[PDB]
Order: C-alpha cells, then structure tokens, then sequence
C-alpha cells in the first residue's frame, strides 16, 4: 500500500491514509482503490516552497465530472520556543464552477516530525474539520491519516506526533474540581473520625 | 456549540450542598449528645434545658437543603460553562461554610453543657457564643443567592 | 515498511484516566482495610495477661 | 502517625513520580508535548474565576470558625469559677468574625466583572480576558489565606488573654494591643487583594 | 450521537448510593450493640428501652436501598450524558449523607444507652437526639427524588 | 463494533466484590473468635451456643460468592461496554455492603459474647441485634439482582 | 490484530495469585507460632494436639500453588485481551481472598491457642471456628476457577 | 507581541509574596502573645517593657506589603516573560525570607519573655538577639527590590 | 524487530531475583542475634542449638542465587517482548515469596529461641513448624521454574 | 536566537541563594535563644560572652546575601541557557550549604551555651567547634564564585 | 544509529552501587560504636577483640568500590542500550544487597557485643552469625559480576 | 547537533555533591559537639583531646570542595550528553557518600566521647573506629576522580 508523494527532485510532500471516502449527496463511494498506487493521478497543480505546501489532487470524471481536492499547510518560526511549527489549515473542494471550504482544527506539530491522526472527517461521532455552518452537501473522511511536508529526508516517515495526548481540557477541569472537593472531604473526614467517647460516668 | 462536559460541574455543585453542610451538622449533634451524658447523672432536671444545641446543629442541615432545591431547578440540558461554574462555586462555598460552622457549634456545645453542669449563671453566656457559630453558615448561603444571578 | 505510526487510538485519554483512577481506588481501599485488619487487639486481658 | 502515615505516603509517592516523569520527558527530547501554554489557555478562565470566588470566603469562614471555637472553649472553661469574665471577653469573638465580614465584602467586590463571552479559541478570548481571570483568582487566594491566618492568630491570642484575665482582673487592658497587631494582617490581605483586582475589565 | 462512556457516571451512582449508606448502618448497629453490652448487666430489662439506634440504622439502610433501586430502575443503553451526571450526583449525595447520619446515630446511641443505664429518666430525652439524626437521612432522600425527574 | 477492552470492568467488578466480601468475613470471624475465647475461660457450658455470631459472618461470605457467579456467567469475548459495566457496579455494591455488614456482625458478636458471660438473659436479645446487621448485607444482594438484568 | 503487549496482565495475574496467598500463609504461621510458644511454655503434654491451626494455614499456600500451576498451564503466546483480562481478575481474586483467610486464621488461632492452654474442653470447639475460616478461603478459589475457563 | 499567558506568573508571585509573609507574621505574633499572656500573672508591672518582639514582628508584614505594592503597580496586561519571571522570583524570595524571620522572632521572644521574668539583666541581651533576627528579614527585602527594578 | 525497550523488563527481573531474596534472609538474622544475645546469659549450655534458624533463614539466599543466575544467563539482545515480561514475572514473584518466608522464619525463630530458655521440651515442636516456614518460600520457587523454561 | 523561558531558571537561582540560606540563619538564632535565657538565670555576667554563635549565624546569612546580589546583577533579558543554568546551580548550592551550616551551628550553640554555665574552661574549646561549623558556609561561597565568573 | 540518552541509565548505576553499599557500611559501623560504649565501660579487656564488626562492615564498602570502578571503566561512547541496562541492573543489585548486609551486620554486632560484654562464652557464637550476614553481601556481588560481562 | 540542555545535568551534579557533603558534615559536627559539651562538665583536662572527632568531620567537607572545583574545570558550551552525565554521576556519588560518612562519624563520636569520659583508656581505640568511617568518604572521592576526568 504505497503512499502518494510529490517529486520535486528529492520527495518533499508525503501523505498517506489507511482509508479514504467522499460522498456528494449522501452516497458513500470508496476512493482509496483509485489512489495510493494509481500513478495516473492528476497531481499537477500541487506546489512546494520553503514555508509553504499546496497539495492538490484532481480526480478524473466520476461523481458527475472531474473534482479537485486541495489540502494547504505551512510552518512558521515561533520566538517563544526557537523552533519551527507547522500546521495544515484549509481543505478546499473544487467542483462545477463551485468551491467549498473547511477549517482545520488540531493538525499541528513540529516541522521535524510527521503527524498522525485516527479519524478526521466532518461527520458526528468522530468530530473534526468543520466550518461556520453552510451545511453544504459534502462528506469527506480519512481513516489512519498521516502526513509530513517540510523536512523529509527521503522516501520515509519521521517520528509520528499523535493528536491523542495523555489528557484533554475537560478532563483537566474535572480533575482539578474533584481534587478540591476531595481535599475538603478528607479534611472533614479526619476531624469527624478523631472523635472519642467518655469512659466512666459521674457519680 | 457548548461542550458535553459542561453539564458535569453544575450537577456536582448540588451534591456538595447535600454532603459537606450535612456532615458538619452531624458532628455537632454527636458531640452534644456526649455532653448530655456527662450532665445527665448529676443535674437531671436540666435535660430538656439542653435541647438548645442540637436544634442549633440541625439548622445547618436546613440551610443546605434550601440551596440544593434551588440548584435542582436551574439545571437544564443547554447550560453554558459560565452557569455551570457559577453553580459549582455556590455549592462549594455553602457546603464549606456549613462544615466550619458545624465544627464550631459542636465544640462550643460540649463546653456549654459542661460549664452549665456546674454553674447556672453560665447558661446565657454559652447561648451568646452559639449564635456566633450559626451565623457563619448563613454567610456561605449568602453568596449562593448572589451566584444565582451573577 | 515505510516507518509508519503506531495507529494509536483516539479516546486514549478517557480510557487511560478511567483505568488509572479505578485501579488507584481499589488499591488504596485494599491497602487501608488490610492495615486496619492487621492492627487489631486480642485483649492482653485474661487469657493473655496472666502468666505462671 | 495513627493515620497521617497515609498522607505522607501519598505525598512522597506523588512527588517521586513527578520527578521521574519530568526527567523521563527531559532526556527523551520529548519536551514539546509539555506545553504549559496548552494547559493555561485551553482551560476556560471561568473555572479559575469561580474557584477564586469560592475560596475568598471559604478560607475566611474557616479561619473565623477556628478562632471562635479556640477562644470559646477557654472563656467558658474559665468562667465556671470566675463568672465576672463571662461578658467582658466578647471582643475576641468580635475580632474573629471581623475577618468573615472582610471576606464577604471582598467576595462582593470580586464577584463583579463577570461578563460572559462567546469566544472558543484562545486568540478570540484574548489577553485581557486571560489577565482578568488570573488576576482575580490570585486576589481571591490571597485574601482567603491572609484572613485565615489572621483568624487563627487572633483566636490564639484571645485564648491566652481570656485564660489570663480570670486571675488578676486588671490585666485585660494591657493585652488587646497584640490583638490589634493581629488584625492588622487581616486588613493588609484585603487591601492587597483590591490592589490586584483593580484593573479587571473582562468582557 | 452520544459516547458509550456516558454510562459511567450513571451506574456509579447506582452503586454509591447503596455502598456508603451501608457503611453508615455498619456504625449505627455496631457501636450501639457495644453499648448495650454494658447496659445488659446492671439492668438487663431495658433492652426494649435501648433498641432504638439499631432500628434507626436499619431505617437509613432502607433509605439507601430505595434510592439505589429507583436510580437503577431508570437504566437504558442510549442514556444521555445529562441523565448520567444527574444520577451520579444524586447517588453520591445520598450515600455520603447516609454515612454521616450513621456515624451520628452510632455515637449518640452508645452514649445514651449507658446514660440511661445509670439514669432512667434520660431515656425519653435520649430518643429526642436520635430523631434529629434521622432527619438528616430524610433530607438525603429528598434530594435524590428531586434529581430523579427534574 | 465494540471496542477491544470491554471485559476489564466486569472482571475487576467480580474480583472487587468477592475480595471485599472475603475481607469483611475474615474480620468478623476474627472478632467473634476473640470474644468467644475471652468468655470461655470461665464457663464452658455456654460455648456450644455462643458460636452463633461467627456463623452469621460466614453467611455474608456466601452472599459474595453467589453474586460472583452471576458476573462470571454473562461474560463473552465481545461484550459491549454497557453490560460488563452494569456488572462492575453490581460487584462493587455487593462487595462493599458485605464488608460493612461483616464488620458490624463481628464487633457485635464479640461485645455480646463478652456481655453474656455473666448475665444469661441477654442472649435472646443478642440474636435479634445480629439479625438487624445481616439484613444490611442482604440489601446489597437485592441491588445485585437488578444490575444482573439491566 | 492482537496487541503484542497482552501477556503482561496474565503474568501479573499468576504472580498475584501466588504472592498474596504466600503473604497470608506467612502471617498465619507467625501468629500461630507466637501463640503456641507461650502456650507450651507452661503446658507441655499438649504440644501435638495444637498443630491443627498451622496445617489449616498451609491450605492457603496450597490454594495459591494450585492456582499458580493451572494459570501458568493455560498460558500461551497469542493471548487475546479476553483471556488475559479473565486471568488477571481470577488471580487477583484468589490472592486477596487467601490473604483474608490468612488474617482470620492467624488471629483466631492465636486467641484460641492461648485460651485452650487452661481449659481442654474449648479445644474441640476451636476447630469449628477454624473450619469456617477454611471455607472462606475455598470460596476465594472457586470463583477464580470459573474465571479460568470462561 | 508577547504570548497570551504572560500575567499568570506575576500574579502568583504577588499572591505568594503577601501570603507567606502574612503566615510568618501571624506565627510570630501568636507566639509572642502566648509568652506575654503567660508572663503577665507573675510580674504584671513589666508588661509595656516586653511587647517589643510584637513590634518587630510587624515589620515582616510591612516588608510583604511594600513588595506587594510595588509588584502589583508594575504589572500590566501585556508584559514580557522576562519581567514576569523577575516578578515571580522577587515574590518568592521575600515571602520565604519573611517566613523564616517570623519563625525566629516568635521562638526567641517566647524564650526571652520568661527569661526576663526570671532576671531583669537579661533584657538588653535579648534585644541584641532580636536585631540579628530582624535584619535577616531585611536582607531579603533588598534582594527582591533589585529583582523588581531589573 | 521487537523494541529494545522490552529488554528493560528482563533486566529488572534479574535485579529482583537478588534484592528481595536477600532482604528476607537479612531480617531473619536481624532478629536472631537479638534472641541468642538474651539467651546464652541465662543458659550458656546450649549456645550451639539456636543456629538452626540461621540456616533456615539463609537458604533463601541460595534460592535467590539460583533464580538470579538463571535469569541472568537467559538474557540476550534477541529476546521477544513476551519472554521479557515472563522473566519479570518470575523474578518479582520469587522475590516476594522469599521476603514472606524471611518474615515468617524471623518471627518464629525469635519465639523458639525465647521459649527454649524456659522449657527444653518446646525445642522439637518449634523445629516442626520451622519446616513449614521454609516450605512456603520453596513454593514460590517452583512456580518460577514453570514460569521460566516454558 | 534564544528562548525567553531560559531566563526562568536564572531568576529561580537568585531566590534559592537568599531563601534556603535565610532559613538556616533563622533556625540557628532560635536555638541559641533557648540556651541563652536558660543560662542567664544563674550567671548573668556571662551573657555578653555567649553572643558569638549569633554573629556567626549573621555571617552565614551575609554569604547568601552577597551571592544573591551578584547573581541578580548578572541577570539580563538576553541570557543563553548556559548562564541561566550556571546561576541556578550556584544559587542552589550556596543556599543549601548555608542551610546545613546554620542547622549545625544552632545545635552546637545551644549545647555549648548550656554547658559553659558550669565549667568555664569549656569556653575556648567551644569556639573551636564553632569555626569548624562556620567554614562550611564559606565553602559554599567559593563554589558559587567559580560559577559566577564562568 | 543509537539514542543519545543511552549513557544516562549507565551512569545512574555508576552512582547507585557506590552510594547504597556505602550507606549500609556506615550504618553498621555506627551501631558498633555504641556497643563498645556499653562494653568497655565495665570490662575493658575486650576492646581489641570487639573491633571485628567494624571491618566486617567496611568489607561491603570495599565491594561497592570494586563494582563502581568496574562500571566506570566499562562505559564508552559507542554503547548500546542493552549493556547500559545491564550496568544499571548490576549497580542497583549490589547497592541494595550491600544495604541489607550492612543492616544485618550492624544489628547482630550491637546485640552480640552487649552479650559478650556481659558473658564470655557467647563470643565464638557471635562471630558465626556475623559471617552469615557478610556472606549475603558477597552473594549480591556475584550476581553483578555476571551482569557486567553478559 | 548537540542539544540545548546538556549543561543542566552537569551543573546539578556539581551542586548536589557540595550540598550532600555539607549536610553530612553538619550532622557529624553537630552530634559530636553536643557529645563533647555534655562530656566536658566532668573532665576539662581531656577537652583538647575530645575535639579530634569533629576535626574528622571537617575533612569530609574538604573532599566535597575538591570534587566541585574539578567539575568547574570542564564546563563549556558544546558539551555532549556524555561529559555532563558523567559529572552528574560523580557529583551525586561523592555527595551521598559524604552524607553516609557524616552520619557514621556523628553517631560514633557521640557514643565514644562519653565512653572515653568514663574511662580515658578507651580514647585511642575510639579514634581507631572513627578512622574507618573516614576512609568511607575517601572511597567516594576516588570514584569521582575517575568519572569527572573521563
Ligand atoms: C474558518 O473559515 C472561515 C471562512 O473562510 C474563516 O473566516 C471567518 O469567517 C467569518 C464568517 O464570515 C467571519 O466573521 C464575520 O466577518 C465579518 C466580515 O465583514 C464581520 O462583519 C462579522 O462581524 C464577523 N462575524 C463574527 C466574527 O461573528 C470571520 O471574521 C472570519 N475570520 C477571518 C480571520 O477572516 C475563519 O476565520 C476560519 N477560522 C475560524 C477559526 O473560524
Ligand atoms: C473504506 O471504508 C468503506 C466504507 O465503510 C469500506 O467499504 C465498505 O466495505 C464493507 C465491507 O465489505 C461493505 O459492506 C460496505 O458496503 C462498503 N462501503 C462502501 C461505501 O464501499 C471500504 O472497504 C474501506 N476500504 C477498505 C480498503 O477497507
Ligand atoms: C489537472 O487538473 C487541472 C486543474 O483542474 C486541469 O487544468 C484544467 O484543464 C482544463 C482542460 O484543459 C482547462 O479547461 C482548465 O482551465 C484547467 N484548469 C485550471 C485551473 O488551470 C488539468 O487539465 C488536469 N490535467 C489532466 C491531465 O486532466
Ligand atoms: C455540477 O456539475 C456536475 C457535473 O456536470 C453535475 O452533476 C450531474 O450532472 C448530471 C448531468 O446533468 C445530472 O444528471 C446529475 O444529476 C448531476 N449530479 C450528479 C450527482 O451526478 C451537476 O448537475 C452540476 N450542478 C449544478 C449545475 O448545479
Ligand atoms: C518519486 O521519485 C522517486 C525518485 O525518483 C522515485 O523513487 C519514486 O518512486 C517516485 N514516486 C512516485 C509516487 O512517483
Ligand atoms: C515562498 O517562500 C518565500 C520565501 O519565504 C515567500 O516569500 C513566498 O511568499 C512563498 N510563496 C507564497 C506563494 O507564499
Ligand atoms: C531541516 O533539515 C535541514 C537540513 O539539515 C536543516 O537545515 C533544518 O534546520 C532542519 N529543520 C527545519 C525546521 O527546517
């Protein structure tokens, strides 16, 4: 299962996904079979440049006509760490004299290391890649997404940074609140549990 | 829109309003009972005389109940984080003020019963200090109301 | 093959925190109860006090 | 040592694990995931703000309760054989409750500037909001702890004064000075809290 | 539409409301029995004048039972997060309130049993204190039945 | 379909339930044996009938075991979270309730056996007291049944 | 398909299953020994009738050994999370129930052995108490057995 | 422009700077008052001559306040990280130094009050010791000041 | 192929296979020197009869040596991860079994040496139970074999 | 070209250089007090002759002061991680060495001051000990200097 | 081709042995000293014959030195993580085995030193048990040697 | 190529060595000082002899200083992980060895000072024991002398 890779001399953009599907009017059709090994992909409009990578995949006539996908990504110096940080920001769909857009939310990391994700789509129960309303008619999913763009040294993937993390913001909030309540409870429990009763009665 | 975690915090606040405050009251009552024992054998006529601390513990419980009911009626599915944390703050503050007041009343009630067991004139004095305990609970409750608006 | 990732599953934080806190709760409970049981008083009252 | 062994064990184990994970992260070149920025930004300031609001009276009431009971036990114990001191020693409990009064007025002051917003990404929440949340949380913590320790101190000195006064009835006029010198810090905490939360402009 | 882990909080409540409540009973009937052991000798005929705290402990156990059963009866596979948080909060609050009430009833029972042993007229007054501890039990129940529907 | 980590909660529930029941029963038998030995130093004619409390402790252990089998019988390789989780809750509740009831039964038995050494009349009453402990463990049983069907 | 790091839980299950039984046996042996030292300091001719407690304590060891043998026998390389989770749960259950049995046996054996030093009639009665302790340990094995096949 | 979380460090620096100094002053004054109250019964006619340690203890609160006032004044919603770290460092240094000075002053005044009650000639010597505590706190102040104006 | 990190666990087992074993034996001696210190002085005619506990506590060292050399020689850079967990399990489990045996032998040897000074007939009896104190240790060892080669 | 959080560590160094050192000084003085008054009750003339440990504690504090001033003066906005780490190390070393020296000086001063009240010839020997505990702090200073110039 | 942190684990071992073994040695010698204080006070003829435990304690320190020098020489830049793990394991094993040996040697040395001060015949016996403790230390060393050349 | 945090570990080692050496020397000097202070009340003529113990403590501190300055002859910008890690190991080992030494010298001097007090003949033998403790610290230095130079 080979990945798709741009060939500006030594390869520069590498993208891979274990599964990939797109649907127009709520009609699922698998597209991984037609890519990731099909050398006839129209990988023409794609463009590379130091601190910029426009990846474009134009598809031959299906779903009605030829349809183009466009995944943008760029890195930038950050003074706060003295590093180079990258993100892929916009998904653009091009169709019959028409265009559709999508933000990107969490796909980011150091430019030295590749990025990985398990589910990236615009469908509930996974959660990602949504723009301000305009519901449109476009479903777009990749399973086992992985990418690298800016400092590849060959036909290989570097260390993979994963979007999972040992914690999430809501978890941290709940944990801190529960910790405060627990500290207060154990203080009260200590005070009540030290109570003792008398031994003998008067007279 | 809002996250799904949001409903958590607010509900937890209600639980505090019926845990911590209640626990304080419990301690108070227990301690007072011990005092009555030490006073029952020698000065038997003043058993009912010492009904005053135990009720003054139960009032703390009452306060908790009030706020709990309120935070059981302002809870709705579509709550923003702002409201959730307001309610959590109210619940925490009222529960802890109840707890501290409960500890104070318990100790003061032991000392009061023991003191009156040997000196009738001390009676009024103990009552005075007991008031300064109970009022502390009210202070907690105050901010609860201030946190049902802002 | 091409040095791919581990295919780590999302919702990792949820399952991890769940396992950790349940395990800590059970371990602390068993430790404290066993500590209470081990420290218990026979009596050193008649059977045990008396000698000779 | 009866049950504090558990507390010491938890404390030591927690800090040992913290050191271990810290060094493990450091030598593994994996410090880019220890993003303090992520923790400080993705946690909504409302949680910090309401934690501060609660604490500002939590600690004040705790200190007041501690003071009242520690002075009350001694005054009533001494009054059993010296009824003349029963009413004279109200001033200690007055000073003890003064800290609660200060705490609640501070809660009223801090509670203002609580305008809800609708931002969801840190760039939208903004520097002013983050500064307001952090500053008012810090002010709440400061006033709470200062009032707590002022309450404990005045309770102790009032206990000593009440115990001593039963003996020689011409001593009460030369021991309130320490009481006032105690109340000074309780006021100092309040004014520092005001100085901190002066310039909050949340919105 | 809703995560599966939503079940978590809910059934944890269906456990906790039982668990802690039982712990309270285990203190109400136990330490009171230890007191009745001393009572039995000097006046063995006052066992009916000292069977109160154990019935109180049983009552609080019944309270835990009924809240736990009612909350468990509202279980479903597609439960919303909101309902789950509601059930957890109710269960925890009733459980800890029951624990505190059990503690108080146990301590006061142990005191008052021997107090009545030495001094008969204490007996009636002793009942008074117990009733107030029992009130705390009621209050816990109330909150759960305010959190079951709303 | 279902995740790859479902059985964990069910198995740990069964383990927790049985282990907590075992701990409670062990404590109860220990205390009852201590009291039995301390009393029997003087009057052998009663020992044959003083054994009743430890018997009841064994009954609590029995409860645990039976419940365990249920959590072991509804396990398959592909459980959804919901079922195994209800099993976790049932196990935790039964184990903790059994532990509390065993603690109370043991301390009651020791105290009562100590008391009956010199007043033969208490024995009947002692039986009733222990009953009001055993039923608390049995309450846990009922909860298990519910969470063993839904 | 199957995670490569699944054998860890099974290994831990076996290790726990024998280690906690070993701890229980060691405790029971130590307690019975310190009891019988003082017992036999005075009364010499009963140095052999009092060996039942240590033998009964060794049953915890044999339970741990047999569960260790069986849990290791069914181990293999390609363990799905199902069987490993079951294995860990069963081992943990048997180990901790064995620990509880060890505690009970040790305490009861000490008290009873020191008691029987003076009154031979108690001796036969002692065994009855110990029998219940053994029965508790048996339950701790039984649950594990089913979890080693389900 | 600076990052978004700049002010947290400065805020917490000021908070700790006041809090720890208040802790130290409270401890010092409490201990000194304990000593004075103990001593007053024997030789009341020297009370004015012995309050000096409390006056010296107040200077710790003064140091805490002045650093707090400066550090809060310098604060702004958009400082750089270098400044905020200077703020945190200065706050910690002054707070810890104040705490140590409070400990020293409290214990020394405690010993010295009784010592002077024993023998008047001790007095001047005591004063010298007090100075060698006070200046210690003073040193801390100046260090923090260089950190705050940097 | 397999990650080098797995070799970590293997080595860890080897460490255990010494350290804990040694600790067990050490505590044995750490009590024995006490007993014989307070035994020869009243009774110097049997100094050479209180060294059996020393060898009973020292054979644990031999067991640890055996398992340690086995684990050390089995280690290589081509070990599969499953095998490294296997070895870790064996090492930890034998280490803790040896520790338990050390505890038991130490206490029982103390009791035996103390009791021997007052009653010679006690001697043989202690030796009998001493065998049991060793046997539990050996039980752990056999598990290690079934856990290592397989 | 350098991160700004590199400055962090440096400022922390300053704090330690005045914090831990300061604590040591405080403790020393306190201990001296509990000797000095305790000595003046019988031999007042010796008071001026027993102030030396306090001045030595003063020098201990002065060491930390000077090193902190130097460290703070070295600070600047554009520091590389090298200089910041150097500052941190120097501050930590001097602070904790001063703490240890102060602790030793305190115990030594109390013991010697109490001792010299009975045997005057102790005096000179005592001072020898003091210097051997002062040079400790001196050594801290030395290493700090080597880190500041480099 | 190899990580850069590979050396870390190695150097941890390079400290570990030379700390931990050394620590044990110190402890042993310390106790031996006080034993001498309790022996020569009455009967001083055994001063030179009671020096053996001190050298017996220092032997573990020389062992630690040998292992430390080996591990120091066995550390180069082109190391692989496997041998680094081996060195860390050997270091920890020797360190903790030496700690245990030092504890045992010290305890028996103190006890037997008192016992021989009182009574001469125990002397020979003492040496025997002490040697056993030392042997345990040596045993740890052997393990590390294997791990340093595997 | 070299990382940006290499110097941190080296600097922390350089600090920790001096800190732990200082703590050890402080403990040793303090304990020996109180010992000779207690001693000197009886026999002033031995005073100048009894100062020998504390002298040894000072020597240990000297060792620490030397190793520290050695680390400060190699620190530079582009240090690989190797040299910094070696500095860390060496510093930590020397520091903790110094702490062990200080503990041993402290206790031995404490006992031996009174020992020679009651009977001067012990004196020479006493210093013999102390010398052993001293060489312990020396060993630590030697290890660092191989690593910091490497
Ligand atoms: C996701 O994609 C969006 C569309 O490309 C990005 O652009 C944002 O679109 C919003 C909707 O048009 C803008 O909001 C409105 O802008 C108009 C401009 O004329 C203002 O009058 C309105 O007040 C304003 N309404 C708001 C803010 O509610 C956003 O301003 C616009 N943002 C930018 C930077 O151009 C989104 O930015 C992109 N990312 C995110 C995080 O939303
Ligand atoms: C990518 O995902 C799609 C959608 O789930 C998979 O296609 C499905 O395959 C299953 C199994 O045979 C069928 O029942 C569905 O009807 C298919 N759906 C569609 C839309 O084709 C597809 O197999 C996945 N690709 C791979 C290689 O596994
Ligand atoms: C690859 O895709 C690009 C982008 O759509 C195609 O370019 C278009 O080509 C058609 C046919 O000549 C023109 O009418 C359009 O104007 C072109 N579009 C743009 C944006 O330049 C290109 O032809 C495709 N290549 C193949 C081989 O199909
Ligand atoms: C968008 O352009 C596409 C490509 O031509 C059109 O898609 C199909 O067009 C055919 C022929 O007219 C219709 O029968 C289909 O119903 C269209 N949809 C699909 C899913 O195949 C589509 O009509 C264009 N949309 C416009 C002009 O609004
Ligand atoms: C890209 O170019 C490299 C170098 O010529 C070649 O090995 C590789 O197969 C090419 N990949 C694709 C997908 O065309
Ligand atoms: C290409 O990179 C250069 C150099 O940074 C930059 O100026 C230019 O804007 C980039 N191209 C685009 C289309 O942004
Ligand atoms: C990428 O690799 C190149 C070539 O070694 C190097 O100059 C650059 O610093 C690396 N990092 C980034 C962020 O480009």
């Amino acid at each position: 299962h080979p990945p798709v890779s741009y060939n500006d001399t030594a390869p520069r953009i590498l993208f891979w996904a274990q599964n990939f599907s797109v649907a127009y009017k709520d009609e699922w059709k698998d597209l991984t079979s037609l890519t990731f090994g099909v050398e006839n992909l129209n990988l023409t409009g794609s463009f590379w440049n130091d601190s910029f990578a426009m990846l474009s995949l134009t598809y031959e006539p299906l779903f009605g006509a030829t349809v183009t996908f466009k995944f943008i990504l760029a890195s930038r110096f950050y003074p706060v760490s003295a590093r180079y940080w990258f993100a892929m920001e916009r998904l653009e769909i091009h169709s019959n004299g028409s265009v559709a857009h999508f933000n990107v939310s969490q796909v980011t990391g150091p430019s030295i290391y590749s990025f990985h994700c398990e589910y990236v789509s615009s469908v509930s129960k996974k959660g990602n890649l949504l723009v301000t309303n305009v519901p449109s008619v476009w479903q777009m999913t990749l399973h086992n997404f992985q990418i690298q763009a800016f400092n590849v040294t060959g036909e290989q993937f570097s260390y993979a940074s994963d979007c999972a993390g040992f914690f999430s913001p809501g978890i941290w909030m709940g944990l801190l609140t529960t910790l405060f309540m627990l500290f207060i409870f154990t203080y009260g429990l200590h005070m009540i549990l030290s109570l003792k009763t008398m031994d003998r009665f008067d007279d | 829109n809002n996250p799904e975690y949001s409903s958590f915090f607010g509900v937890m606040g209600a639980s505090s309003a019926m845990v911590f405050s209640a626990m304080g009251a419990a301690y108070g009552t227990a301690k007072s009972g011990t005092g009555i024992a030490a006073m029952s054998v020698m000065r038997p006529e003043l058993i009912m005389k010492s009904i005053i601390p135990v009720v003054m513990a139960g009032i703390i419980a009452i306060y908790g109940l009030v706020v709990a009911v309120l935070i059981a009626n302002s809870l709705t599915d579509g709550i923003t984080l702002y409201r959730s944390f307001l309610q959590l703050g109210a619940g925490l503050s009222v529960g802890l003020s109840g707890l501290a007041a409960g500890f104070a009343i318990g100790i003061v009630g032991d000392a009061g019963v023991r003191g009156t067991a040997q000196q009738p004139r001390l009676f009024v004095g103990m009552i005075l200090i007991l008031i300064f305990a109970e009022v502390l609970g009210l202070y907690g409750l105050i901010v609860a109301l201030i946190l049902s608006t802002k | 093959p091409y040095n791919l990732a581990y295919k780590y599953n999302l919702e990792y934080s949820v399952v991890f925190n769940l396992v950790l806190w349940i395990m800590i709760g059970l371990a602390l409970a068993v430790i404290i109860t066993s500590y209470n049981i081990w420290n218990m008083d026979p009596g050193y009252d008649s059977i045990i006090y008396r000698m000779t | 040592t009866g049950l504090e062994l558990l507390y010491l064990g938890i404390f030591v184990a927690f800090w040992a694990c913290m050191v271990v994970v810290g060094i493990c992260y450091t030598i593994f070149d994996l410090g880019f995931r220890f993003d303090v920025a992520w923790f400080l930004t993705e946690t909504s300031p409302f949680m910090w703000s309401n934690l501060g609001i609660g604490l500002a009276i939590s600690l004040s009431v705790v200190g007041a309760a501690w003071g009242i009971y520690i002075t009350g036990s001694s005054i009533i114990g001494g009054g059993v054989k010296a009824p003349r001191i029963k009413t004279k020693n109200l001033v200690s409990i007055i000073f003890c409750e003064a800290v609660a009064i200060y705490g609640i007025i501070m809660a009223i002051v801090i509670s203002n500037m609580a305008e809800p917003f609708s931002a969801t990404e840190p760039k939208a929440i903004g520097h002013r909001n983050y500064h307001a949340g952090y500053s008012m949380f810090g002010a709440g913590l400061t006033v709470g702890l200062s009032n707590l320790f002022c309450g404990v101190c005045v309770g102790i000195v009032g206990s000593g004064a009440a115990l001593a006064d039963a003996q020689n009835p011409s001593l009460f006029v030369k021991i309130l000075i320490v009481e006032i010198f105690g109340s000074a810090i309780g006021l100092f905490g309040v004014i520092v809290a005001i100085l901190q939360t002066s310039r909050v402009k949340m919105g």
